[PDB]
């Protein structure tokens, strides 16, 4: 039901994001902010998904060696120069997107553009640096050196996307890590780090014209384009199970259950964001001002009552989106004996969206969704991530006002329609690590996606 | 400016009598129940997100943020900045921490935190927390050594409600016997949350050893044995009457209109009498130094900390000692930091790069109104403790001189840290509130940058010499079966 | 003129008692009032014969 | 748009006891910082599943006691 | 959309391109063309959207979907203005009376000079909003305004290109 | 859809009665007809039936309480949930004397005896529980309004509870 | 608690307690619970010898 518009005057009072396309095809996006610090970086449309099976892991390796010296600097000189500017260089690598962003002061904006351009365009992939990083990457590759939340994040993709490259991990298999060489990385740079796939984001005390001029000068020699990516069909969602039963790792079990989600540009994506908010998160060790027994979240409240002890030591919803697919589900960390109750309750919660979801819960979720999104845009790095991630995902940045406008239209009935179409009687994928005697078969859990009542 | 309070000028907001009927008209609209509704299909159900749908947007109105200072007639100071964000951060700071407790009042500051957001004169406990929840607000209360903070993060539109709820914790709290008894659980949770953070636990050990049974040393958390005898509503009320007063309180608001915040805060205190301000015993900290070796049977690693007394926040040594902390910097093997992340600090280059057995080495600089602690924190395997202490002592002996390149790098990194930390709104709120409580004044990030630029090598040498003349505080936590004795540390530092 | 915290404290439900409470509520010292039969009166004389056999 | 924070807000103070915005280091990458951007040792994305609550999990710790039992007492058939 | 049917990207591309040219080829000026066809177009458009959701970023399917959405927007907008013009002309015809005699004549629009200023503004707004659909805008709204011009002498930018 | 219309009717009818004064807070003048009724019937009915009957019952009730040695508020059964929630928060002094009186009353009633007259000169209708009954009702009304405004859906017959609302395990026949 | 119900409803014919208390609404208020008179150490009403003299 429609209860009015929550857009306010303050939402319109934000500096505009100016996006211009350079002649080579590189987009330059900037937003001015009244700050003494800035964030300037390069958000690229590269990642593990766009690697082949034999080369999986090259992108992650390159990201770890790109700041270890250039053809015009050395590692010590580069690190010294950044420190003198009072700046720090960051970088991450994902399945579909990558970034290389610097957090500096106002006077270091243009100087940092020069540093980042040199690293991206003229990386000196010294053999010694590669070999040392090979050891570090290999140690990280060991699952003993990986958290259980990182392990289940990767295994969810492995189980759900057996047929496509989205199932590949970022770090890569140990066989590939053992064999990556400079030539692999040089090829990856040539094919993927091209102007058409890069966005230069500058947030802070910045002027669009000046940033654009510097960008054109420093990125003049970048490869203009690479061949269009091979057209593929929708990533097939495999309803499978990948459970690592281990009764020798303590009492806590980690279970992740996934449904097929929606791509970034889907009209239903904001509905899935709201549904993710309704699921929410809960930790027995950080319950908040409201206790679990008296929580407005229905999943949390019913869970907190089970056996007078609570069946969720921790849980969170997740909504992962890619260009042509997505994953929607929940992650649980709970006592071994509580797993059956925990998965049963969260699946009952997701199934409830399709039958009996109250306006009260939706409206609370809208406010906490907006309180999480807006607070993320507080600092320059948060804004820069939002600009770079949103231009890659959508080709434009959605304004806070537009997000609120579209969220106003979504109500309990809209959530019910989307859930009924996509989540009710739907195929699921379960992945887990730990003592999981209580975890039932996939078919048993999949029947809990529909109700005999109502 | 109509009033000067502790070195800062405030504009005086006058109390006005308004009818409940007229103020109700200005309260933000919200519903708890939705009994029916007007169906309206999602108009954008078929519109992909890549297609803009909003048209005729009002032109933006950008104003350079400025910090504005006001004071009510009851003596409550209000300090607000508006960065024009869409989420606000309202906080209430009271100058009543653990340092003001008498030995018979042990833990009472923590107890006040535990009973926060319980029943008030005009709102039950359940109704306060369900309102904060339905409006999508997060927050809580934290009791420190010098102050206690009540914070709520909210969508700016709901500030009128949040201001009321926060202020009710200090204005008319009903410390009902059976609601207080339900808060005894939080003590055990607090101890577990502290001990989980090894760095903060070792910091608590440092302060207790540094200042023996006095102000800063006073335990931050209440114990769950003999302290529960006076964990009562009556005892809490007496403590609040002694220390909680409008003159010792400061309401900070980030991303809020100052005039609106002042109005609603005025309306909240207009028809009620705040706790009167009374004199209290305020004794300067007594630094004794000393040593404590705490054993954690489950930990195989040894955490060693050697600290020294600093004059504190109100001294002229504050900025120079902070440059010294950045100059010595430090890092940890667990972290893999890229360029500009402390890879060229003295500790990283002299300790981490040259001693593979050192798990982590860092410099620490706690700062309080009239005292502080500076020193090094180094960790490693238990059997390595004798060598870890030697490494720490050797670094302390190198503070006699500093190269020009190191000083410049430290100053630039410190300025970058100041500006980058400031942009976080929660950090800014806590910085402002803790500044006013400590000093009665706010030093802006730019002004601190100006001070940092004026630090010379002579200042660093002078400050370091003063620190090294103090009796060291020597804390070992974890596997302590191989650590040196305190006299070994003392004799090594006796030369300095 | 009282501080609000002090004013609301006086209205704890424990601070209200009915008028004449202390002068009317029975405060019993036993469940067997004086003049009522109990084991002291019903005990057999110490010279009694065994009552188990019967 | 992307969500950059966990669904469970921390609700705690960012700055540590006695540490200020001047002496907390750089909160973006300092080890003791409570808001340090996590490490991409194995790639980006795992933060959507990560538990950001610092206190380690105590399996089976009770949170559903309405005041019906004392600590250490085992309920029998819920009574 | 609630469906169990599965389609390849090639099939999705074919369906979307078929609908796009079907809409863009149909004569919008004839009202019965839109009244009869739009129900079938809306059923198809829902199916096309469901099967093309994965391919919104595709280099071939994506542009087809974007053009298809734009064409439907222009189709609804143009139909609205010409519907009002048809209302104005039918009010004028009824005012003529039975047999043109005036015998049983309806009352004649009084703000006709102002109703023609409203339509012409709408026509220009459509031209700006839908710059890549001018041929369709002129077929429906442009010709409609030319018919109105024969009744009331008013000025619009393209009046000379309509022989006025 | 006819349900969507009914939802608008309900929404609009409730929006039009928000803030209405309860029937008992309206200054009400009795109808002239009621006034005539209250001047003919009520007086005579009280003098001949109500008055005598209700004094006969009330005096007997006071005597029964005095015989048991208990107060009127002692007689409340804790199977009532408002009474239970009030008894949680009574002070120990009141609680101790309340238990002893109830124990003596049950002993006397079971043994078919009565309190000695020497101990019977007290007022049994002193409302010592009133403050705590009112507090308990307030607490329950908050929980009702803020936590029980909808017939919630829960997984049925799990964790020892039916899922239909009760919070104690093994508290129904079907939950054994 | 077992399946239970309380008649916590807005009556159409009976007023709430806040409007019409049914108890004898005269209470003594103190600043602290300790200031109440002690029942055990308080003299009670004098004993009577006839049931028709009971107060
Ligand atoms: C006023 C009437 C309006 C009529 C409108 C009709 C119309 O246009 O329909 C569209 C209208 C609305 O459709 P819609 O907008 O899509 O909404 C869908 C919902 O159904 C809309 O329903 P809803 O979601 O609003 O639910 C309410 C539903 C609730 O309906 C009921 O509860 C029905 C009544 C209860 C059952 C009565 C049983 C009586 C048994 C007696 C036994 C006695 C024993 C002694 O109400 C109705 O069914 C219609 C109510 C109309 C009046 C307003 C109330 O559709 C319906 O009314 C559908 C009703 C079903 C014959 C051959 C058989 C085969 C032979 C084979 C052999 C040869
Ligand atoms: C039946 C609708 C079906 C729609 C399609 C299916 C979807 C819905 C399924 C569920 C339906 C539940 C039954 C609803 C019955 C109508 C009552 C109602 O909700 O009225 C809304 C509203 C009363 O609001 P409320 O929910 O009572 O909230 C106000 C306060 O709670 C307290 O209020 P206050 O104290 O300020 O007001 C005094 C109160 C004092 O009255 C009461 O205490 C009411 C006691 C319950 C009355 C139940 C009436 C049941 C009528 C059933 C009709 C079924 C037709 C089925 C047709 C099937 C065809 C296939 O007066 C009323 O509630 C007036 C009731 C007049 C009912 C007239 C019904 C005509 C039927 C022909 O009444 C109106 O303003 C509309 C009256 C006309 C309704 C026509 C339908
Ligand atoms: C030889 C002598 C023969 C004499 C025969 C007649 C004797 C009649 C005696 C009883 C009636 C006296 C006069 C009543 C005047 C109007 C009262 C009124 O409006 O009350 C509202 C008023 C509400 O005020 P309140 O203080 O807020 O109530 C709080 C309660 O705790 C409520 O708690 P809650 O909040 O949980 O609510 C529970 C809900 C529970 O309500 C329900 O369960 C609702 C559904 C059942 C009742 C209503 C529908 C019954 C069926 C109607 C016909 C349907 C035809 C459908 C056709 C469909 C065709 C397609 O009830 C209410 O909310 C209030 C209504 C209470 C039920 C009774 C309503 C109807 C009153 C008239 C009864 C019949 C008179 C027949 C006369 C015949 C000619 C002499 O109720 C009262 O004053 C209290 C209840 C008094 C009545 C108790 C009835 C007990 C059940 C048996 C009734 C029949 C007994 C005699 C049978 C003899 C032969 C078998
Ligand atoms: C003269 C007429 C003669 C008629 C003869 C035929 C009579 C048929 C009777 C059917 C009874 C069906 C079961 C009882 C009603 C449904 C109860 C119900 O919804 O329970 C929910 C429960 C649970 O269902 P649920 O709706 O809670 O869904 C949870 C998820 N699954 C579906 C996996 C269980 O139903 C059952 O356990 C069955
Ligand atoms: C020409 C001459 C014409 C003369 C016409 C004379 C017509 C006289 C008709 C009088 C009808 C009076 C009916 C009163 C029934 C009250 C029932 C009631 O309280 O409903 C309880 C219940 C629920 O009522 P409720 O949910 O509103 O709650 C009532 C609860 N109290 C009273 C505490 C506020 O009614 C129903 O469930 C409706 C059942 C029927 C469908
Ligand atoms: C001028 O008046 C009239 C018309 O307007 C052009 C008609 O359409 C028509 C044509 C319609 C029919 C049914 C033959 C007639 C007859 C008419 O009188």
């Amino acid at each position: 039901y429609y209860w009015g518009s929550t857009v306010t005057t303050e939402m319109h009072n934000v500096s505009p994001t100016q996006v211009t396309r350079l002649p080579n095809g590189m987009r330059v996006a900037t937003q001015f902010s009244y700050t003494d610090s800035a964030t300037v970086g390069l958000w690229i449309d590269a990642g593990a998904r766009y690697e082949t099976k034999e080369s999986n892991g090259t992108a992650h390796f390159l990201e770890r060696v790109l700041y270890l010296g250039t053809k015009n600097r050395s590692r010590d000189q580069l690190e010294t120069e950044v420190e003198n500017l009072g700046a720090n260089l960051n970088s991450y690598t994902g399945r579909e997107q990558t970034a290389f962003y610097a957090k500096t002061t106002k006077d270091g904006i243009l100087p940092c553009i020069d540093i980042l351009a040199d690293c991206i365009l003229n990386p000196k992939l010294d053999g010694d640096e590669i070999e040392k990083e090979r050891v570090r990457i290999t140690q990280d590759l060991q699952a003993v050196n990986q958290s259980y939340e990182e392990l289940l994040y990767d295994k969810v993709h492995t189980a759900c996307y057996r047929d496509c490259s989205l199932g590949q991990t970022v770090i890569g298999p140990e066989e590939n890590v053992a064999t990556i060489k400079r030539d692999h990385m040089v090829n990856y740079l040539y094919n993927n780090f091209t102007a058409d796939r890069m966005v230069l984001v500058a947030v802070g005390p910045v002027d669009h014209a000046q940033i654009v001029k510097e960008a054109e000068k420093k990125f003049a020699n970048i490869r203009p384009t690479a061949g269009p990516r091979m057209l593929e069909e929708k990533p097939y969602f495999c309803a499978s199970e990948l459970v690592y039963r281990n009764d020798d790792m303590g009492p806590t079990a980690h279970i992740a259950i996934a449904y097929e989600g929606v791509p970034w540009r889907s009209p239903d994506y904001i509905t899935f964001m709201l549904m993710n908010a309704i699921i929410g998160s809960y930790d027995k060790k950080n319950e908040g001002l409201v206790p679990g027994l008296q929580s407005a979240n229905r999943i949390t409240q019913t869970g907190a009552t089970r056996m007078d002890v609570g069946c969720f030591d921790y849980y969170t919803g997740f909504n992962i989106a890619y260009k042509d697919t997505g994953l929607f589900g929940f992650y649980i960390a709970t006592d071994e004996v509580a797993v059956e109750h925990a998965v049963g309750d969260l699946m009952f919660g997701v199934t409830s969206f399709s039958y009996s979801l109250t306006e009260e819960e939706v409206m609370k979720a809208k406010r906490e969704l907006k309180t999480n999104f807006f607070s993320g845009l507080d600092n320059t790095t948060g804004v820069a991530e939002d600009i770079g991630r949103q231009i890659l995902a959508y080709g434009r940045r959605l304004s806070p006002a537009e997000f609120v406008e579209r969220l106003d239209q979504i109500d309990s009935q809209e959530v019910q329609r989307v859930a009924w179409n996509r989540l009710h009687d739907a195929e699921i994928t379960m992945t887990g690590v730990g003592p999981l005697h209580g975890l039932l078969q996939l078919w048993d859990l999949r029947r809990q996606t529909w109700w005999w009542r109502y | 400016g109509k009033s000067t309070i502790q070195g800062t000028s405030y504009n005086v907001v006058k109390f006005q009598q308004e009818d409940v009927s007229e103020v109700v008209k200005e309260v933000p609209h919200f519903q708890f129940y939705y009994i029916g509704g007007e169906h309206k299909d999602n108009k954008y159900r078929d519109v992909p997100l890549d297609i803009p749908v909003l048209t005729e947007a009002p032109p933006p109105q950008l104003k350079k943020p400025e910090m504005k200072f006001s004071v009510l007639e009851n003596g409550m100071r209000i300090v607000s900045v508006d960065k024009q964000g869409l989420t606000s951060n309202l906080g209430l700071f009271v100058h009543a921490g653990s340092r003001f407790e008498t030995p018979a009042e042990e833990g009472l500051s923590h107890m006040v935190e535990c009973v926060a957001f319980r029943s008030t004169a005009h709102l039950s406990h359940l109704r306060t927390i369900k309102t904060i929840e339905v409006l999508g607000m997060n927050g809580g209360c934290q009791a420190g050594r010098e102050h206690i903070m009540y914070n709520l993060e909210l969508l700016r539109e709901y500030m009128p409600v949040a201001s009321t709820l926060v202020v009710g914790n200090v204005l008319f709290p009903r410390l009902l016997p059976w609601e207080v008894n339900a808060c005894h659980k939080e003590i055990k949770k607090a101890h577990e949350r502290l001990k989980a953070d090894t760095d903060q636990y070792v910091s608590e050990l440092l302060h207790q050893t540094a200042y023996h049974n006095n102000t800063l040393g006073n335990a931050l958390l209440a114990n769950e044995g003999r302290a529960l005898e006076h964990f009562t509503g009556d005892n809490i009320r007496e403590f609040m009457m002694k220390h909680f007063s409008a003159e010792r309180s400061v309401f900070v608001g980030i991303n809020v209109d100052h005039d609106e915040l002042c109005k609603w805060l005025m309306r909240s205190f207009a028809e009620y009498v705040a706790i009167p301000n009374l004199p209290r015993d305020e004794a300067k900290p007594v630094y004794t130094g000393g040593y404590k070796l705490e054993e954690n049977a489950d930990m195989p690693v040894c955490n060693i900390a050697i600290g020294f007394e600093t004059e504190g926040w109100n001294s002229a040594d504050l900025v120079p000692v902070t440059v010294l902390q950045t100059l010595l910097g430090g890092g940890g093997s667990f972290s893999t930091g890229g360029p500009g992340k402390g890879m060229h600090s003295r500790l990283y280059l002299n300790v981490l790069n040259q001693n593979p057995n050192v798990e982590s080495c860092m410099a620490f600089n706690t700062q309080y109104s009239d005292s502080g602690l500076f020193g090094m924190y180094i960790t490693g395997f238990g059997q390595e403790a004798p060598r870890l202490v030697d490494i720490a002592l050797n670094e302390l002996r190198k503070l006699d001189s500093f190269t020009p390149d190191e000083v410049s790098r430290a100053k630039n990194t410190l300025k970058g840290n100041i500006f980058m930390n400031a942009e976080n709104s929660k950090v800014l709120m806590e910085d402002i509130g803790r500044q006013i409580i400590m000093s009665g004044k706010v030093v802006t990030p730019e002004e601190f940058a100006a001070r940092v630029d004026a630090v010379t090598e002579a200042d660093l040498k002078k400050v370091a010499a003063k620190l090294l003349r103090k009796n060291p505080t020597y804390v070992v936590y974890g596997d302590t079966k191989s650590a040196p004795h305190y006299e070994y540390v003392r004799t090594a530092l006796a030369s300095l | 003129g009282e501080p609000a915290i002090q004013s609301i404290a006086r209205f704890n439900p424990d601070n209200f008692r009915p008028v004449g409470y202390a002068e009317n509520i029975p405060c019993p010292d036993t469940c067997v009032p004086e003049g009522h039969l109990d084991f002291r009166h019903t005990r057999l004389p110490t010279w009694h014969a065994d009552r188990r056999p019967f | 748009p992307p969500i950059q924070k966990p669904l469970l807000p921390s609700g705690r103070a960012v700055l540590k006891h006695g540490r200020s915005m001047l002496c907390s280091g750089n909160l973006s990458y300092d080890v003791n910082s409570t808001i340090k951007a996590p490490e991409c040792k194995r790639g980006m994305g795992f933060t959507q599943f990560k538990r950001f609550t610092p206190v380690p999990i105590e399996s089976g710790v009770s949170v559903g006691n309405r005041g019906w039992f004392f600590p250490g007492v085992i309920p029998y058939q819920g009574h | 959309m609630l469906t169990v049917d599965k389609f390849t990207r090639a099939e999705a591309l074919q369906r979307a391109s078929n609908l796009y040219y079907q809409v863009l080829g149909t004569n919008w000026e004839d009202g019965l063309n839109l009244v009869l066809d739009v129900p079938f177009w809306e059923s198809e458009l829902e199916k096309v959207d469901h099967m093309c959701e994965p391919y919104l970023c595709d280099d071939e399917i994506g542009p087809i979907i974007r053009n298809l959405h734009e064409t439907v927007n222009c189709m609804y907008a143009c139909e609205d203005v010409r519907d009002h013009i048809n209302e104005l002309l039918e009010l004028s015809s009824r005012a003529e009376g039975v047999m043109g005699s005036g015998a049983a004549a309806s009352e004649e629009v009084e703000n006709m000079p102002e109703q023609c200023g409203m339509v012409t503004k709408a026509y220009e707004d459509l031209l700006a909003r839908y710059p890549e659909h001018h041929p369709k805008i002129e077929q429906t709204v442009g010709h409609g305004l030319a018919v109105l011009r024969q009744l009331e002498k008013f000025n619009f930018k393209s009046s000379h290109r309509y022989f006025f | 859809s006819f349900h969507r219309a009914f939802a608008r009717v309900v929404c609009n009818y409730n929006k039009s009665i928000e803030g209405s004064v309860p029937w008992y807070q309206v200054k009400r003048e009795k109808s002239p007809f009621q006034q005539v009724w209250d001047e003919v019937f009520t007086p005579i009915w009280f003098k001949l039936v109500k008055g005598p009957y209700e004094r006969w019952e009330y005096n007997a009730l006071v005597a029964r309480y005095r015989g048991m040695g208990i107060m009127a508020d002692d007689a409340m059964n804790d199977k009532d949930m408002i009474v239970e929630r009030a008894l949680d928060i009574i002070p120990e002094d009141i609680r101790i004397q309340r238990y002893r009186r109830m124990m003596r009353g049950a002993v006397l009633a079971g043994r078919k005896l009565h309190l000695p007259l020497e101990l019977q000169n007290y007022d049994p209708m002193v409302p010592y529980m009133a403050p705590y009954i009112e507090e308990a009702k307030f607490q329950m009304q908050e929980e009702q309004e803020l936590l029980a405004y909808h017939p919630w859906d829960r997984r049925l017959y799990t964790a020892g509870v039916s899922g239909f609302g009760e919070t104690s395990m093994h508290s129904t026949f079907l939950t054994m | 608690h077992r399946p239970t119900t309380v008649k916590m409803i807005d009556s159409w014919r009976t007023e709430p307690s806040s409007e019409k208390p049914m108890w004898y609404n005269r209470f003594d208020q103190v600043d602290h619970i300790s200031q109440h008179p002690d029942p055990e150490k308080t003299e009670k009403y004098p004993p009577v010898d006839d049931t028709r003299k009971l107060m």
